[PDB]
């Protein structure tokens, strides 16, 4: 069926019911309405069509004033086809943004209201206010400030030659080729093109790489930019365009406790919606927590028999006073199914903060909607690392009913900083012992470190992490003394701050200190760790935290950061335990970023179409052969709604890249289990390349591949930072939704298997793509890249490496794909040389000792640089345990990276064992081929 | 003067046979749980989607109930004004249109009811899924701890990693 029957509610109570086309825009639907209303009661009372706006109930169950009438009804997606005419009344701006926020984040803003939660209401009020302020503040400043927000510089982390450049102006056919050196500042290069005849000043201008939103400006040389550097190595002329400051403004213009010494205790009233074996009996094990370690011993209930609605009415008393509870104290419950014990199944769990978001010790009834216990290796009693947020499936999910007893007549808070700092104030063999414990390159050691805690501050400031762990958080005296030191502790480097963000350090003062040290991060370096910081939010107790404030600050100062923060958050909105937290951050992000909100809408619509286009192809693959399915895919793409939605959008993978015109003939899908779509684009305003693609994946989880690709990109940066380009291909990868995302298409490449299937075909393939003088370059590209991907794969523990999942570019550059497994999970993955790669490295000779020794140096140098930054990888990997990746879940998985980089060993000890593992790979290269 | 062991067989090849069996029994029960955990999560997403669709019906009906309210208030002035004009035609057109409006509200209410019935069913499935999950957990934990106890027994006895891997890996 093409047309839909639509219900119209006119403002005089009148009701029309007639068919319209799905692809018809709202403006057209209104003309058809008014033409029909004519011949119905009370028409003379209506104002003209332009006086009213249509209104519907959208897919997220909210009313939406449909202000854009050049918008198809199929793209509106009303719940039922019901359109109500209402007045073009009140503030259109606030009603429009709220509606778009709901459709963008995949969660209706009314769902936040419906909770009736003060914490949520206080977050929304403060963050939306702060974000609007920053955005209003953003709009006042000039075109310099705005271009840096919008299109921040893409720079490389050293010869001085010269080559020509194609320069022109905006809205002009004629172009100017002329010389310029590699070490010229872009202020000077503009003046050269400004000398057209012999009118205008070049300080009222900026250079733009045409066909992309990348801009060349600021006090930096031409060679340090990504475009110019990429152009120099390949051997092509930089195509740029001059743009006036007025043209940039055209883009811009849019708009008390310590007295209470009674033991802590809780009343366990009832359970609800429990589903279990009727033979057994139910138990509720419980314990108090601060981070990983316990505050006291774990209590337990009596064995009430199994039913849906088990009742206990027990007093549970814990060995700790109410005065001794730290700010981040954490009551953790686990419902267990035990046998009668006449001669163990964890059902579910739930955690709760004893204090609330305004520091008030909680009192009265609480209904803790439990999450079910997934069974794992270290089968612990309780789940203290789990979220404190309640299960949002309140209708069906299990529940425990508890009641915190009243402690006093007036409500008791946690002491403020001043009263904490009040009680906080109050040669040697000890100096040698303390150095031995900390200078590493247990309860006896803990009590030593505690005694000399002030000497740790003076002499071992980087050891704070160790000191916070040795502190006894079940005594408010010790807590008071530790915080006192932290308040005057020297600023630690970023590397140490990253460690302090781990779940072991839950206290609000530690996070605050951590984030204080993270404010020195540049946008480039911050971007390198963005994935890890987002995942740390899952360890947060409360909604309003310093990390959320920090990530929002950085997201509003830099449009690239905001973009990737958005998608990192948006891609997990389907996950119940963070939908709320992430939902609110995204709302706050949008209100301060209403311009980028438009770009993100255009992408989200594209990604909604592709899902549908994939789901069709998935079913159409099982029905028919591929060439017909390929044609049936194109017909669905040719449709006006589809074609426009997939066309003219910024790439989610890289917002500076412009996906203009879909080349429908070039489009197809790759042969795989989930049948991912190969969507190709072209941009006639762009440079010499001017052809980009994206692989739309839906069915498989891509978080593994992104993490892996993130960490290789970090290696490449670390190597490039030390003057070592290993010619790596850090292709984009971005999760966008539920088991959904995008991969960047690397053109001019294939898998080694399909090069070999079509004497040695690997060196022949490179010969056909790089004839003559080009071949000697192409082998060096291969050698450098083979080195880097050999070291990367080894260090990360990536097995399963074969010809079907390694690819090679026509330039010679080798690279890997489909990183399903890592850290040796599925035993140490050995270092791997292949005969085929060594064959090509040596230029097709038996012995090329000169060339192969350069390669051994590249592997050896690469491996040495990563060891220097080994704590960086451990810290980053430690925070990714929050993500719940199957293969990154425990200390053993982190221990793998420690051993693979030989961090326990000395530097030269590491080199000797690496060479041994190198040599054995050269030995095993011959045996594998036979 | 210390006891602990819970392993059944006595010979190294006999214990290694039971290592292969219990491991195979473990990996099958894990696949059973994972299959059930997919349903749990899928049903959790489906039920939530049904609950927001019910909120959508409510908000839709709520808009129809306002249209009813407005029709009653707004007609009052014109039904009298056209009756003094002797125009029972213009009155009769208004009321049938209002009868048509009310007939549509009964269609939308019936559809809301059908979804409420389906949400009632899928809430029951969710609970049964959760019950079967919780009935499989004790076996899954049993089979893991046995598997490990046999691994340690053979590792203490000196059995090499290659003999262990061929019992496990297959
Ligand atoms: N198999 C496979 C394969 C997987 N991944 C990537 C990849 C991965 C990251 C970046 N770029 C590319 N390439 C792959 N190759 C398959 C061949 C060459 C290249 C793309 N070709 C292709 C194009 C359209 C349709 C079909 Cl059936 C095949």
């Amino acid at each position: 069926n093409q047309s839909v029957v639509v219900d119209f509610l006119l403002p005089t109570g009148v009701y029309l019911n007639f068919p319209v086309s799905r692809n018809a825009n709202l403006s057209t639907i209104k003309q058809l309405l008014w033409h029909r209303a004519q011949y119905e009661p009370l028409f003379h009372m209506l104002s003209g069509p332009e006086a009213y706006v249509f209104t519907c109930i959208n897919q997220t169950a909210e009313q939406q004033e449909l202000e854009d009438e050049q918008r198809r009804l199929c793209d509106v997606q009303p719940f039922l086809p019901v359109l109500r005419l209402v007045a073009r009344e009140g503030d259109r701006v606030k009603k429009l943004i709220n509606s778009q926020i709901s459709l963008l984040i995949g969660k209706g803003l009314h769902e936040f209201d419906s909770l009736c939660d003060p914490e949520v209401n206080d977050f929304r009020a403060k963050m939306c206010q702060f974000c609007e302020e920053a955005a209003a503040r953003r709009q006042q400043l000039g075109w310099e400030a705005w271009l840096q927000y919008s299109f921040p510089l893409q720079l490389e982390p050293l010869p001085n030659r010269a080559l020509l450049v194609n320069v022109k102006f905006e809205g002009s056919e004629e172009s100017f080729t002329f010389q310029v050196s590699t070490k010229d500042v872009p202020l000077a290069l503009m003046a050269c093109a400004l000398r057209k005849k012999a009118v205008e000043q070049p300080e009222d201008y900026t250079l733009q790489v045409n066909g992309r939103h990348e801009y060349l400006y600021g006090s930096y040389p031409l060679c340090q930019f990504q475009y110019i550097c990429s152009c120099l190595h390949s051997g092509l002329t930089p195509h740029l365009t001059m743009v006036h400051s007025s043209s940039i403004l055209a883009m811009r213009d849019e708009q008390s406790l310590w007295s209470l010494e009674q033991p802590f205790r809780i009343e366990l009233i009832q359970g609800s919606k429990v589903n279990a074996d009727e033979r057994m009996k139910l138990v509720v094990q419980a314990g108090l927590f601060h981070g990983n370690e316990m505050l006291c011993k774990t209590v337990s209930s009596s064995e009430v028999s199994v039913c849906s609605e088990p009742v206990w009415k027990q007093r549970l008393e814990f060995d700790i006073n109410i005065c001794d509870l730290p700010r981040m104290a954490r009551l953790c419950f686990a419902l267990y199914a035990v046998i009668e014990k006449a001669k163990d199944c964890p059902i579910a769990w739930a955690n709760l903060m004893l204090f609330d978001y305004k520091d008030q010790l909680k009192t009265g009834e609480r209904c803790l909607y439990m999450w079910p216990s997934v069974p794992d290796e270290k089968g612990e009693l309780l789940n203290p690392t789990g979220t404190v947020r309640s299960n949002p499936n309140t209708d069906s999910a299990a529940a425990l009913l508890i009641c915190l007893p009243e402690v006093a007549p007036h409500p008791v808070y946690y002491p403020a900083l001043e009263k904490i700092l009040e009680l906080g104030r109050h040669t040697e063999e000890e100096q040698l012992q303390l150095r031995e414990i900390l200078e590493r390159r247990y309860e006896h050691e803990k009590d030593l470190v505690w005694k000399l805690r002030h000497e740790v501050q003076e002499h071992f400031p980087e050891a704070l992490a160790r000191l916070l762990l040795v502190t006894k958080w079940n005594k408010h005296e010790d807590v008071a003394q530790m915080l006192y030191l932290l308040c005057s502790w020297p600023e630690l480097p970023v590397l140490s701050a990253l460690e302090l963000l781990d779940f072991s350090f839950p206290d609000c003062h530690v996070g605050s200190f951590a984030i204080k040290s993270l404010r020195k991060l540049t946008d480039d370096e911050l971007f390198q760790y963005l994935l890890q910081l987002v995942q740390v939010l899952k360890y947060e107790s409360y909604l309003d935290c310093e990390l959320t404030k920090f990530l929002l600050d950085r997201a509003l100062a830099n449009r690239k950061i905001g973009h990737f923060l958005f998608w990192h958050l948006r891609s997990e909105m389907h996950v119940p335990s963070v939908a709320l937290r992430f939902g609110l951050i995204l709302e706050a992000y949008c209100r301060g970023s209403t311009h980028h909100m438009k770009v993100l809408m255009k992408q989200g619509e594209a990604l909604s179409k592709l899902k549908a286009l994939n789901d069709f192809v998935k079913l159409s693959s099982q029905k028919t052969p591929k060439p017909q399915t390929k044609e049936l895919m194109h017909l669905c793409m040719r449709q006006e709604a589809y074609l426009e939605a997939l066309s003219h959008l910024q790439s989610p993978l890289d917002p500076s890249t412009l996906l203009a015109e879909v080349c429908v003939e070039q489009c197809t899908f790759m042969d795989s289990k989930m049948k991912p779509l190969w969507i190709m684009y072209s941009n006639e305003e762009a440079g010499s390349g001017g052809s980009v693609g994206i692989i739309f994946k839906n069915g498989d989880d891509l978080r593994q591949d992104m993490l892996t690709l993130q960490m290789i990109q970090l290696m490449d940066v670390l190597w490039k930072q030390e003057g070592l380009d290993l010619r790596m291909t850090p292709y984009g990868c971005l999760p966008t939704g539920d088991r959904t995302g995008l991969i960047e298409v690397v053109l001019r490449s294939d898998t080694i298997a399909n090069i070999q299937l079509n004497k040695d075909a690997l060196l022949n393939w490179l010969k056909s793509k790089n004839p003559g003088e080009a071949l000697d370059r192409a082998i060096e590209e291969f050698t450098l890249s083979c080195a880097g991907y050999c070291v990367a794969t080894y260090v990360l523990g990536i097995g399963d490496r074969h010809s079907d999942n390694i690819m090679i570019r026509e330039s010679g550059q080798l690279f890997h794909i489909d990183f399903g497994h890592f850290l040796g999970n599925f035993e140490r993955v050995p270092f791997i040389l292949t005969y085929d790669f060594v064959h090509v490295i040596q230029q097709g000779k038996t012995n090329n000792s000169e060339k192969f020794e350069r390669f051994r140096g590249y592997c050896e140098r690469a491996y040495t640089i990563l060891r220097r930054h080994g704590l960086l990888f451990l810290h980053l990997f430690a925070l990714m345990r929050a993500a719940g990746l199957p293969e990154l879940s425990c200390s053993k998985d982190i221990q793998y990276l420690k051993d693979s980089l030989a961090l326990g060993k000395t530097e030269e000890e590491a080199l000797k064992h690496f060479r041994v593992k190198f040599n054995e790979a050269l030995r095993e290269s011959w045996k594998t081929k036979v | 003067y210390q006891q602990d062991q819970v392993v059944k067989e006595d010979n190294i090849e006999a214990v290694g046979k039971k290592l292969h069996e219990y491991n195979t029994q473990f990996q099958e029960k894990s696949r059973e749980y994972d299959r059930l955990y997919e349903d749990y999560t899928r049903t959790s997403q489906e039920i939530q989607m049904k609950r927001t669709a019910i909120e959508a019906f409510n908000e839709t009906i709520k808009i129809f109930e306002e249209q009813c309210q407005t029709q009653e208030r707004y007609s009052k002035e014109y039904i009298e004004k056209f009756k003094r004009e002797g125009n029972e035609t213009e009155i009769q057109r208004i009321m049938h249109n209002y009868e048509k409006l009310k007939s549509r509200i009964s269609e939308i209410v019936d559809s809301r009811r059908r979804l409420e019935e389906d949400l009632k069913k899928q809430a029951a499935e969710y609970r049964e899924i959760d019950k079967r999950m919780n009935s499989i957990k004790p076996d899954l934990i049993q089979l893991r701890k046995t598997r490990d106890q046999y691994l340690m027994w053979l590792t203490q006895k000196g059995v090499r990693q290659k003999k262990l891997n061929e019992w496990l890996g297959n």
